[PDB]
């Protein structure tokens, strides 16, 4: 019964929250390796700044 | 932002080991000067004079 009346509940609210987290993920997830080369990039110059 | 940011870090990354040095060389050079900030400022001055 709990997770009946939870569902609809926040049925209403999902799609859009849907729609909206799969946009703002996509942004990220067709520049994986642009993103993982700035890590790398990032760690070395964080490192140095750091060390100094 | 990730391409340019991208760039001018592979660009920092490229002379790291230069950019590492030239941090240590700036502060032992501002320190020297600081230790004698008054006498350079005084000479400045009567200089300019």
């Amino acid at each position: 019964n709990v997770l009946s009346e939870t569902v609809d509940q926040t049925s209403p609210h999902l799609s859009a929250a849907l729609d909206g987290v799969a946009r703002f993920s996509e942004t990220i997830g067709k520049r994986d390796e642009d993103v993982k080369k700035l890590l790398a990039s990032a760690n070395k110059v964080a490192t140095v700044l750091g060390d100094r | 932002v990730i391409k340019n940011l991208n760039t001018v870090l592979d660009t920092t990354v490229r002379h790291q080991k230069q950019f590492d040095e030239t941090l240590v060389n700036f502060e032992t050079l501002i320190t020297g000067l600081k230790n004698r900030a008054d006498p350079i400022a005084t000479s400045v001055a009567d200089i300019s004079d």
